[PDB]
């Protein structure tokens, strides 16, 4: 799978986001654009994420 | 925290 680890705290700005804290481990599903990717979290709930919040795991 | 990327 593809894992990421939340750099920071993203609080969401629009309703598809997926808040995070930082520390969270994301699994990414998909990359529709370059820097929001779709991801999952821990609980199982989906969303968009930003790429620079994030650094590979 | 860094800048948050604009969305296309």
């Amino acid at each position: 799978a593809e894992y990421v680890r939340a750099l920071f705290d993203f609080n969401g700005n629009d309703e598809e986001d997926l808040p995070f804290k930082k520390g969270d481990i994301l699994r990414i599903r998909d990359k529709p654009e370059e820097q929001w990717w779709n991801a999952e979290d821990s609980e199982g709930k989906r969303g968009m994420i930003p790429v620079p919040y994030v650094e590979k795991y | 925290p860094p800048p948050v990327p604009p969305r296309r």
